[PDB]
């Protein structure tokens, strides 16, 4: 609910280069940027049209996004006359990671001829970026060949890092689409790379093996996510296999250490079950949560009709080893609800992690939406707290605008996470920042709440007759996390009877009004601030009405303008915190 | 030779009924099956 | 006049497997010599005499491996054609097209493991009419024969024929005298540094199998 | 009975090993002259059909016993129903002569029509299985699944198109059946039964009474 | 054989001027034949002719019997294989041959092995089944056992549906062997072990000569 909408950051690429389809935060060592995938963008490599680039997006200053070269070579040559490669519409920049000094990016449709007789196979590759080191990784291309082996492997169609420092790579058409994870740690993919050898086997490579001919046409390695589930350390492998089952979808958990077999299983045919994984903490017990999507899904309403809404399984991760499963179903149809997923951190700063959920064929013009979902004790609070909205029109493709994020980087070190969301059916790329979170301790007193009409203590200047007074009193403490002001200004506003066209039987002595306004002036983390004042009953002979309480209302405003900071990014007040509270007085008889 | 539980033999020469085999100038999986080694090979006690 | 003739009524209709040849259309013709090919056969069961077959094992292998622990039952199977190790043999295959059979089965028991490893082997037959043994001191009552590992590498044991009646069902249906012909069971009765050898056994006919009545159900 | 195991000499026990007696036997059950002697179904074309038999089913008793033999021999019987007259035509003869009465033709005469046929081929003795150049030897290097098997099936495998005995056509051919005659074999073969799902091959068998 | 683990079956064959000797041997097996059938037939005219030179062993590799292998692992060496010999010059020269073969194959690794082999001579081998490789034994074959033996010694005539055949478009028979049991390298058996074949050609015949560019 904290994140900026009113002015974020936009960026663009060419028509047509697919800008977005890929994005990933980029902090090296001390100046911070972004990764945009655009896997149909054309670059100078010689004889090679569309072959895709990954552009480091400035976001210091300017708006600036320079191509990075990872490859700037044509297509190598098996023998004279011969290309051993086609880099030609390879989709480089389909997937982008990037841990630290390490980037990667890889080209799921990127061909290569065997080293025997003249084929064309999708194998895939991916290029590893050490700061100035800069190798080639394709595990699938090797002596494995032919749909039975390795060859339509498409390796690098879905890429992620551990924390241990290794790769994790997946290829949906190896062994007849059985799918392959293969994962090799950065160390061995620099330390054994060599230019002139096309198949480069690594020492510590971890990878499944080929399994029986019922187990074809699964999609393993389709996507993929890492955290630790046996409670080693190591960052485990999940991966969604969504034609597996008969396309029921499945979701597979192998061990990060040695890649032995956890197996999820989905409900309904054909709903695309593992379309996206993601593995994040949601419930602050450091036991990593799965969050495996269904964008497909079809869910039956009051009517009884199908409608393709997309679903989200929550699985928390017990201690037990079991999973507590809870599935969230998409709210607009065929919007295609869950087709990407991304833990945010702590989003707001609460306490526990967040996560967002797109729908990119959703809202108006099929323009796109992004759900944001804060995490909580009991897991995953699934009301959204704040909705995401394309703001741009289709041209061809639809604009998908959430068809890839990525979170959880506090990128302006405001103390809170960041978020970017790819639209590459318009080009486009955004970065939505993260305001700080204002937590508001209000208060209000009202003493003596049982008001005596006879009382007729307060004097009352002007006149010698004497009110049925009382005591009114407000207080104010505010104090978040992160960078934010020091100075906290706000906007009190109180009113006596509060329920009354109606006469109002109150009203503040020194001012003779229902109502009274207060600019008040905290400090962060500073003690609380409170301002007391004289309210009075009217008397006796005035109104019938004795019998229904007189409300005391409190509300109060923040200043957003003047909390602003540098850039203009405005603080927040937390949800689920009354912007404002309420007592009440009675009359006796 | 081959099926028969009768033995109706045939209105026809032999040189219309089948077609005749011609020689120029049970063989091996009998005699294969014949030499099989059937004696015990140790020295048998008891 | 001419010769009177009573044409009977139920006769002459086609029989696929009667005893009576067809007209010829075609007349003279000669073939090219093939006196003295070779590999002439003439009866299925004279091969399946002259070459055994392997067995099929846990894991779809011919060989059972030495298990090292207070376990000594290597493989325990019906004796019957239709068994699942039976499956892959010759002489299963070429009794599916035959409804009973009779005689003696042969198994060849063949030692994989190196010159070092050594081991003890014990097959039992087990009647039917109760549970089969499921250690070598509970099936040294039956008929076994028992080998070691040496210099000659393998052992054939003759599986007997025992029935009530003279022939027994090469299928099988429910628990039932024909189809159940009892088990055969293979132990281990002992072995030295022979851990994860293998002994590869095959199948044959014996002397006097017999196999009758023809049939097709299915299923080459 | 111990041996030398890979002698690859033929090893026979008996129970006499361990005191029995080996009992007669009659096997003219498993002859080949007489087990292949019976008509098999053959699924006929509409009009031609060369008369191969290796167009038999493979799964039946004649199909299954034919293909477990390299080489073989045989005259064969034919039976069909048709209409109209059927016209044979012996080995290595045009199609076009399928249409001229001259070649043996049986005319119409309910229900059926056997023949006997005799040997034709220019060879001395007909295959099951001809390497003219296929399989390699050496696992069938791991290729094909997928759609292209079914097609795949056929793809190892093949013939000279001289291993026949000519051909039949008629109007319309509506059963066609086989009987070989005078059956040699040479050279066997590998010969498969139903690998069972569970620890034996269970069926169901005729039942009477008790 | 001999009373210890060492071991003395010798046995020597001669191919023209080749010799190949073996000391730890099980015996030749024949396959389908013992003896030729008839050479000149009604097909040739009378114009076949023996070649003796063509008879005498020619060596070839087969593959590596590694640990990881296990049981069905194949190889098919289609016979006649590219001959660089004498043989060689007379698919060449020749239209039509017919010869048996004389075949012994070869996997040494010391008595401290396990594992077995089988080497099978197969007439017309167009293709091979999983299941298939369980009856491989109704071919002629012999098993290498690494505690018995080293060598496997086939001899096997001509077959065919014609009397003399034309090997530039037929190959009539083929070596296969497989791993029935894989192999072992316990803590003194040899790490791999490769195979090797030595074979060589019998009674072989020819006929009409074709033209030459020479
Ligand atoms: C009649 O009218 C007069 C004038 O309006 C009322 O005066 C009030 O008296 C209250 C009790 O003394 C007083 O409460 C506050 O001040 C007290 C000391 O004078 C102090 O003890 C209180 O703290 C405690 O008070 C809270 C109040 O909610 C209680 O909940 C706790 O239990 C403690 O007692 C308060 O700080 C009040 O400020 C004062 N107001 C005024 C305007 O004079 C008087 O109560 C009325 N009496 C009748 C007839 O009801
Ligand atoms: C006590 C007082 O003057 N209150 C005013 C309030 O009415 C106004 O809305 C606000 C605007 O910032 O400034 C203050
Ligand atoms: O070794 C066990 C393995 O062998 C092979 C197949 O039968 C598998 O199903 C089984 O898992
Ligand atoms: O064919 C059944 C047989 O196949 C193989 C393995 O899966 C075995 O466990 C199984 O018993
Ligand atoms: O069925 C045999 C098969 O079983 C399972 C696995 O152990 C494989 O490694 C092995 O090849
Ligand atoms: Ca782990
Ligand atoms: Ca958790
Ligand atoms: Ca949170
Ligand atoms: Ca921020």
């Amino acid at each position: 609910f904290n994140l900026d909408v009113d002015s974020p950051a936009e960026y663009s690429g060419p028509e047509g280069s697919y800008f977005g389809f890929a994005v990933d935060f980029f902090v090296p060592s001390s100046r911070m940027f972004l990764l945009v995938g655009a896997p149909k963008a054309n670059t100078t490599q010689p004889g090679i049209v569309e072959g895709g680039q990954v552009l480091k997006c400035d976001w210091s200053s300017t708006r600036r996004c320079q191509p990075i070269e990872f490859d700037a070579t044509g297509n190598r040559d098996y023998a004279k006359d011969d290309p051993l490669e086609f880099k030609s519409h390879q989709w480089f920049g389909a997937s982008v990671r990037s841990k630290q000094d390490k980037i990667l990016a890889c080209a799921p449709l990127y061909h290569w001829r065997t080293e025997m007789k003249q084929e064309r196979e999708p194998v895939g590759t991916c290029f590893l970026q050490d700061g100035t080191k800069t190798v080639e990784y394709a595990p699938c291309r090797s002596q494995d060949i032919d749909a039975d082996g390795q060859g339509f492997c498409q390796g690098g169609f879905s890429i992620d890092f551990t924390k241990a420092d290794r790769v994790l790579l997946g290829g949906p058409g190896s062994f007849y689409w059985q799918g392959q994870l293969i994962s090799d740690q950065v160390a061995e993919i620099v330390s054994k790379y060599d230019p002139n050898v096309y198949s480069i086997k690594y020492n510590n490579q971890l990878a499944t093996r080929t399994a029986q001919a019922i187990f074809d046409d699964s999609y393993l390695g389709y996507s993929v996510a890492v955290g630790d589930f046996n409670g080693d350390g190591i960052d485990d492998f999940v991966s969604g296999v969504p034609r597996a089952a008969r396309t029921l979808g499945m979701v597979y958990i192998y061990d990060g250490k040695n890649m032995s077999s956890y197996n999820f299983t989905g409900e309904q045919m054909a709903a695309y079950f593992g379309f996206s994984v993601a593995a994040t903490d949601i419930n602050g017990d450091d036991y990593a949560d799965v969050f495996i999507g269904a964008p497909l899904f079809m869910d039956r309403g009051s009517d009884g009709k199908l409608q393709e809404v997309g679903q989200v399984s929550v699985s928390l991760q017990r201690a037990s080893g079991d999973f507590q499963t809870t599935k969230l179903n998409g709210f607009e149809v065929f919007a295609r609800f869950g087709s990407a997923i991304a833990p945010l951190g702590d989003l707001d700063q609460d306490g526990f992690n967040d996560i967002a959920i797109a729908a990119p064929y959703g809202g108006e013009d099929k323009k796109g939406i992004v759900y944001i979902f804060n995490g909580r004790s009991t897991g995953l609070n699934a009301v959204p707290s704040q909705i995401l909205e394309g703001q741009w029109a289709a041209r061809s493709c639809p604009p998908s605008f959430g068809y890839s994020m990525k979170g959880a980087t506090d990128i302006d070190k405001n103390g809170y996470p960041d978020l970017i969301v790819g639209a590459f059916g318009v080009d486009r790329a955004i970065l939505y920042r993260a305001r700080p979170v204002i937590t508001v301790n209000a208060g209000l007193e009202v003493y003596p709440s049982i008001l005596n009409q006879d009382n007729k203590t307060c004097s009352l200047p002007g006149t010698a007759l004497k009110v049925s007074c009382f005591n009114v009193r407000f207080c104010l403490k505010a104090d978040g996390k992160g960078v934010l002001p020091r100075k906290l200004n706000f906007q009190v506003e109180l009113l006596l009877d509060k329920l009354k066209g109606a006469i109002r039987r109150a009203l503040f002595l020194y001012s003779r009004s229902p109502s009274h306004s207060k600019n008040m002036t905290i400090s962060r983390g500073g003690l609380m601030q409170c301002e007391e004042l004289i309210a009075y009953l009217r008397d006796e002979s005035e109104f019938r009405d004795k019998l229904t309480p007189i409300t005391i209302f409190m509300e109060y405003r923040l200043d957003y303008r003047t909390a602003a900071d540098t850039t203009g990014l405005q603080p927040i007040l937390n949800q689920f915190t009354p912007a404002n509270i309420s007592r009440q007085a009675h009359i006796l008889l | 030779s081959g099926n028969t539980g009768s033995i109706i033999n045939n209105y026809y020469m032999q040189q219309y009924q089948n077609s005749m085999d011609t020689q120029l100038g049970n063989d091996w999986f009998s005699k294969l099956a014949s030499s099989a080694f059937s004696g015990l090979f140790g020295a048998l006690l008891a | 006049g001419i010769f009177p003739v009573a044409c009977s009524d139920g006769y002459g209709g086609l029989v696929t497997t009667d005893p009576k040849t067809a007209d010829p259309a075609y007349g003279k013709v000669f073939n090219p010599p093939r006196n003295m090919l070779p590999g002439r056969f003439t009866n299925f069961l004279d091969v399946a005499e002259a070459c055994p077959t392997f067995l099929r094992f846990e894991g779809d292998v011919p060989y059972v491996t030495t298990k090292t622990d207070s376990d000594r039952i290597l493989a325990q199977f019906d004796l019957s054609l239709a068994a699942k190790h039976m499956s892959n043999t010759f002489l299963a295959g070429l009794a599916q097209y035959y409804t009973q059979y009779s005689g003696t089965i042969n198994l060849h028991f063949m030692f994989t493991g190196p010159t070092d490893a050594k081991a003890r082997y014990m097959i039992a037959y087990a009647p039917p009419g109760m549970e089969p043994p499921k250690t070598p001191e509970a099936a040294a009552h039956c008929i076994h024969a028992e080998w070691d590992t040496g210099l000659n590498s393998k052992f054939t044991f003759s599986i007997p024929y025992l029935s009530a009646a003279d022939y027994a069902y090469t299928a099988s249906d429910t628990a039932e005298t024909t189809n159940v012909q009892g088990w055969v069971c293979l132990f281990q009765i002992t072995h030295g540094k022979a851990d994860g050898d293998a002994l590869v056994v095959l199948a044959s006919a014996g002397k006097d199998f017999e196999l009758r009545l023809p049939v097709d159900a299915r299923t080459q | 009975t111990t041996s030398a195991g890979e002698s690859a000499d033929p090893v026979t026990a008996t129970v006499e090993n361990y005191g029995g007696e080996t009992q007669v036997q009659r096997r003219q059950h498993t002859d080949v002259s007489f087990i292949l002697d019976r008509f098999v179904k053959v699924t006929p074309k509409d009009q031609i059909n060369v008369l191969d038999l290796m167009q038999t089913p493979a799964h039946t008793l004649v199909g299954a016993l034919l293909r477990t033999a390299t080489y073989y021999f045989a005259d064969l019987e034919v039976a069909v129903k048709h209409e109209g007259n059927l016209t044979w035509v012996p080995n290595g003869a045009p199609e076009t002569a399928l249409d001229n009465t001259t070649n043996p033709t049986a005319y119409h005469k309910a229900p059926l029509t056997r023949l006997a046929l005799p040997y034709t081929a220019p060879h001395r003795v007909l295959a099951t299985a001809y390497n003219g150049n296929c399989k390699y030897g050496e696992s069938h290097t791991t290729n094909v699944r997928g759609d292209l098997q079914v097609l795949a099936q056929k793809v190892a495998r093949t013939l000279p198109t001289s291993f026949n005995y000519g051909a039949i056509k008629a109007t319309r051919v509506t059963e066609l059946l086989y009987r070989m005659k005078r059956a040699e074999t040479y050279c066997p073969r590998p010969l498969l039964a139903i690998h069972p799902s569970e620890a034996r091959h269970k069926q169901k068998i005729v039942a009477p009474v008790k | 054989e001999e009373t210890t683990l060492l071991e003395d079956r010798i046995l020597t064959t001669r191919n023209g001027h080749t010799t190949s000797t073996t000391q730890s041997s099980v015996g030749v097996t024949y396959g389908y034949a013992t003896t030729e059938d008839f050479v000149s037939g009604p097909n040739t005219s009378g114009l076949e002719t023996r070649v003796v030179q063509a008879e005498r062993f020619f060596k070839t590799h087969l593959f590596d019997w590694v640990t990881s292998d296990s049981f069905g692992r194949c190889h098919l060496l289609e016979l006649p294989t590219d001959h660089k010999g004498v043989y060689g010059s007379l698919t060449d020269s020749y239209a039509y041959m017919r010869n048996g073969w004389d075949v012994e194959v070869t996997a040494v690794g010391n008595q401290f092995n396990g594992g077995c082999l089988l080497v099978a001579m197969v007439p017309e081998l167009c293709s091979i089944n999983k299941r298939e490789l369980y009856q491989l034994t109704l071919f002629p074959h012999q098993f290498i056992n690494p505690r018995t033996n080293m060598t496997a010694h086939i001899t096997v005539p001509f077959v065919g549906v014609n009397r003399y055949d034309q090997y530039k478009v037929h190959k009539p028979w083929t070596l296969v062997v497989m791993v029935v049991a894989p192999l072992t390298v316990n803590t003194e058996g040899a790490p791999q072990i490769k195979v090797y074949a030595n074979i060589a050609p019998t009674n072989v015949h020819v006929a009409g000569e074709f033209p030459s560019k020479e």
